[PDB]
DNA sequence: CATCCGTGACACCAGG
């Protein structure tokens, strides 16, 4: 009467959204999965983020700049959105070099590319200069995992770098459905449907795959007892 | 108060039987509700207390989390050697008190398990607790106190 | 010592009338009165915090 | 609450020679160096540093533990002020 | 949630619980679909909330809405001291305040 | 300085309804909804 | 930003093949819960062991009858039954009927019930009925294997015409009670520790259900694998 | 043995 290893369905929606089905499992299982892999997959899926920003005779995050709509506030705030993904394993570091002038709605598209390294969401606006006005930034981007925000890192690669707050996991929701469902003669079994939207620069298959080496790895420590 | 408060349901709305077997099967037809109070073969009981009888609070508590009863059914639970009709939740309740104060007969004797718990009972609890216990026992109480009915709250709804 | 900084709401080439918002001040949401943050709310207890 | 609270009001005839007693005994304890404990080695008060369990600093802890094992004898007029001191520092120099 | 029911889910089983705990509330009606009671808790203002240490729901339908909140001028960055030891007045020789 | 909001801050609304925060849980601990959104603030009911 | 994380050490604290108290510490920010609720809800519903299912008593109709000769009712035989701690030493036995059959003035105890090939009574000293003279007790009860909890009335297994079902209590944990408290690594502030607390009734100990509980978890993690 | 009058006193912390 012992349930055995239950099929494992995936739809995907880009690199963006994914639904991972599983049944059948034992009554209560559904909850008994879903649920750690969501707080793992919103807790300590590693990502990007955008970690120090330096610009030109800009001294200070509350500066303004002549000819550029946004304040240096706005423009932290906007680069806070920026997904960058990496394309190399062992990539730690990157420093996107943005230069811009003249009458012109400064995009993330505007990045001067890097090799193995790709904006996920290029559309997403920077700045609003006009005639004259010279926008003249080097944002980094680090590899890491949960929310460090910039009181703690304090990273400058520069004297008059701000560092900036980063959100690192790449994890924007994760709900998951529990529905009734048989086998055989067997009634109350769980379907279990994680549903995953993440930024793009991991897929939700990679983010439920870490996640769940993140919970095995965990269940790997109680092999050593100790009085 | 959430967990020792009983349930009072209005569909038996106190039918008469003559064996709890009539009773059973009618509350399985969707006649009686479970906690409605009922008269079988004379004496005022309800379907719960007949369908759910515990041999210990353990079974009891384990079958609340399977889902099969909630902490506000009034069921049968053998407790200290008596056959008690009372909620889960009340055996839960006076088992909080007794691991709290590590000792079992005087917990019994200090609680008022017929009665959902409030300010007032609360409020006599702890100071039967201090007369008979000391602070030490009674300040490890109030922390158990605390504790369960801020867990209890949270999910109450 | 609270920040008193105006920012500005339109851009360049914006037909504008008499009395039209050019610069949102401070607690200012398009010329609306903004004290404060619209946050989604739960009333419920939470383990005595 | 003080482990034993009750048992140590249940050993005076008021409350405040309770505090009176272990504040002595605190600092009887403190200007010896603890040489002068009336705990053994196992009855210890310990405290989790990052390297191990040490010795608990607080003199107070170690007063209400000593007082609790009935090793100690407190009262009015049990021996002269001075002679106490003096034959305290024989037994145990600082 | 008739998105929902477009992106192929139904109702879910700890939707069902809270909802047979609302029926014992009387705060829908006995007999309707699970759709039609969600329905009449949200028409109340009410949801079902899932406690996310353990996915398991919250036994009862909770308000659940968006609120406008301020943050007063009395920020503990402004309130929080203390003292060992400093200034003491010229004539009591007492801590000043 | 840019002060984010922290233990100890006081948050209010318009209604009288006062309270200092005082506690900031991470965001899988929050009560969230079947689709997998959670709630910002947790107000508690005995203040109504 | 960059981290470490020291290997937690696990520790055990038993007493007897009854209870034990588990510490996992430290352990990142909200695995506390995550590792300890869905290893409560595996302890309570999955964790195999035996458990009494029908009973058939001789000259007994029902359930709520008295039986002449003897003190107690049929309920509270059922009860002490409930509370039968049976063992099966062979892993392929399934099913097993203890029969038990005494008169005159005696207290049966669970040592009276005839002994089966491979059917160890952990308990048995347990008290099921005391006789008078001229008091009768033939018996016959049904051990079944099986996890979780079961009422008389979701199985409702008969052998004859007036065997009576039992809640089958199989679960061999008894209760799993687990609290996390905030603890400190140094300069990292919110880390958790975890600590488990079970109780079974012997048959298997609290480290062997624990042990149980984190292989079931695993397996079930291992069922992401095959779309 | 009354009325009139002058003189006391009128919450705490915080920041001011
Ligand atoms: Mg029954
Ligand atoms: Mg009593
Ligand atoms: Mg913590």
């Amino acid at each position: 009467s012992k349930l055995k290893a239950p099929v494992f369905t995936v739809r995907t929606q880009g690199r963006e959204y994914g639904e991972f089905v599983l049944e059948p499992l034992e009554r209560g299982f559904g909850v008994t999965l879903g649920n750690p892999l969501r707080r793992i997959l919103l807790s300590s899926i590693p990502g990007t983020a955008v970690t120090s920003v330096y610009i030109e005779d800009v001294l200070h995050e509350f500066s303004t700049i002549p000819g550029v709509k946004e304040d240096v506030v706005e423009i932290i705030l906007n680069l806070k959105e920026l997904v960058v993904r990496f394309l190399n394993p062992s990539l730690q570091t990157v420093t996107l070099l943005l230069k811009a002038e003249g009458p012109k709605e400064v995009k993330a598209r505007d990045f001067l590319p890097v090799a193995d390294v790709e904006i996920m969401n290029p559309d997403l606006h920077i700045a609003t200069l006009e005639e004259g006005g010279r926008l003249n930034m080097e944002v980094r981007v680090d590899r890491g995992v949960g929310y460090v925000p910039a009181e703690k890192h304090g990273i400058k690669d520069r004297i008059n770098a701000i560092p900036v707050d980063a959100v690192f996991s790449p994890v924007r929701r994760v709900a998951f459905q529990v529905e009734d469902t048989r086998l055989g003669q067997r009634t109350d079994l769980d379907k279990l449907t994680l549903r995953i939207w993440t930024d793009g620069s991991v897929t939700p298959l990679e983010a439920l795959n870490q996640a769940v080496e993140i919970l095995r790895e965990h269940l790997t420590y109680f092999s050593n007892p100790q009085a | 108060y959430y967990i020792t408060q009983v349930r009072k349901e209005k569909k038996g709305a106190g039918l008469e039987f003559a064996t709890p077997e009539e009773a059973l099967a009618a509350h399985e037809r969707g006649e009686v509700a479970l906690n409605a109070p009922i008269k079988v073969a004379g004496r005022e009981t309800s379907v719960g207390r007949l369908k759910y009888v515990f041999a210990n609070p353990d079974e009891a508590l384990l079958a609340v989390a399977h889902g099969i009863v909630d902490l506000q059914d009034v069921v049968t639970v053998r407790y200290m050697g008596k056959r008690l009709e009372t909620s889960p939740g009340r055996i839960l309740f006076a088992r909080i008190v007794a691991e709290a104060v590590e000792d079992e007969k005087v917990a019994w004797e200090l609680i008022q398990l017929d009665v959902p718990q409030e300010k007032n009972s609360l409020k006599d609890l702890v100071y039967q607790a201090f007369l008979r216990l000391g602070m030490e026992k009674t300040a490890r109480l109030l922390d158990a106190l605390k504790y369960y009915g801020f867990t209890f709250s949270t999910t109450s709804g | 010592g609270t920040a008193l900084d105006q920012r500005p709401r339109v851009v360049v080439g914006q037909r504008v009338r008499k009395g039209d918002l050019l610069a949102d001040g401070p607690a200012s949401e398009n010329g609306f009165l903004a004290l404060g943050q619209n946050v989604l709310v739960a009333i419920m207890p939470f383990d005595g915090y | 609450a003080e482990p034993g609270i009750d048992k140590l009001f249940g050993m005076v005839d008021s409350k405040y020679r309770l505090t009176v007693v272990v504040a002595k005994r605190a600092q009887q304890l403190l200007r010896h160096g603890f040489k002068n404990t009336v705990l053994e080695p196992e009855e210890r008060p310990k405290m989790q540093t990052l390297e191990g369990l040490f010795d608990d600093p607080n003199a107070v802890t170690w007063a209400m533990k000593e007082l609790l094992t009935g090793r100690l004898v407190f009262g009015e007029n049990l021996v002269p002020e001075d002679r106490l001191q003096k034959e305290m520092e024989r037994l145990y120099p600082v | 949630f008739g998105k929902r029911k477009g992106e192929g889910f139904g109702v879910d089983k700890r939707e069902v619980e809270v909802l047979r705990r609302a029926e014992k509330l009387g705060l829908v009606t006995p007999g309707k679909t699970p759709e039609e009671q969600l329905k009449e808790l949200f028409l109340q203002g009410k949801v079902v909330l899932y406690d996310g240490r353990t996915g398991e729901p919250i036994e009862g339908p909770i308000v659940v809405g968006q609120m406008f909140i301020m943050k007063l001028y009395h920020m503990v960055e402004d309130k929080m001291h203390a003292r060992s030891t400093g200034p003491y007045s010229l004539i009591t020789q007492q801590p000043l305040g | 300085q840019k002060r984010k909001l922290q233990v100890g801050d006081k948050l209010a609304n318009r209604h009288g309804n006062k309270g200092v925060v005082a506690k900031i849980l991470p965001v899988e601990d929050m009560p969230h909804l079947p689709d997998g959104t959670p709630v910002d603030v947790i107000l508690n009911p005995l203040g109504v």
